C-alpha cells in the first residue's frame, strides 16, 4: 500500500509532461515560418497565390 | 475541321497564358528571398561594427 502511492503520486506529473510535449509539436509544425518560401509555411503559400 | 480546330486553339492559348504566370511568380519569389539573406548579412556586419 505504501508502494502503491508513490507510483500514482507522479502518474499525473508525467501526463502533464506528455501533454505539454505532445501540444508543443503540434504548434510549431503550424510555425508557419516565412522564411521558408517554400509552400511548407502555408502563409508563404498564400503569398505566392 | 475548321471550327473545332479554333476551338481547341484558342482553349490551349489560355492555358499557356496561365502557365507563364507561375513562372512570374518564382522569378518574383526568389527574388524576393534573395533580398533577405543580404539583408541578414548586414546585421552581421553592423553588428560588427
Ligand atoms: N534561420 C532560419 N530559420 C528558420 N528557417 C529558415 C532560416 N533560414 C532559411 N529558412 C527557411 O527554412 C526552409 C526549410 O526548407 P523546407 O524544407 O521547404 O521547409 P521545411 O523545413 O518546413 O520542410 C527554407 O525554405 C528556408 O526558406
Amino acid at each position: 500500500e505504501r508502494k502503491y502511492l508513490e507510483l500514482k503520486s507522479q502518474k499525473n506529473l508525467y501526463l502533464a509532461r506528455l501533454k505539454s510535449a505532445i501540444a508543443a509539436q503540434k504548434i510549431e509544425e503550424i510555425a508557419g515560418n516565412l522564411d521558408n518560401a517554400s509552400a511548407s509555411s502555408l502563409f508563404e503559400r498564400i503569398e505566392t497565390k | 475541321l475548321l471550327e473545332r480546330l479554333l476551338g481547341e486553339m484558342e482553349l490551349e492559348l489560355i492555358e499557356l497564358r496561365r502557365a507563364l504566370a507561375q513562372t512570374i511568380a518564382t522569378f518574383k519569389s526568389t527574388e524576393r528571398q534573395r533580398d533577405a539573406q543580404q539583408l541578414i548579412a548586414q546585421r552581421w556586419y553592423e553588428k560588427a561594427q
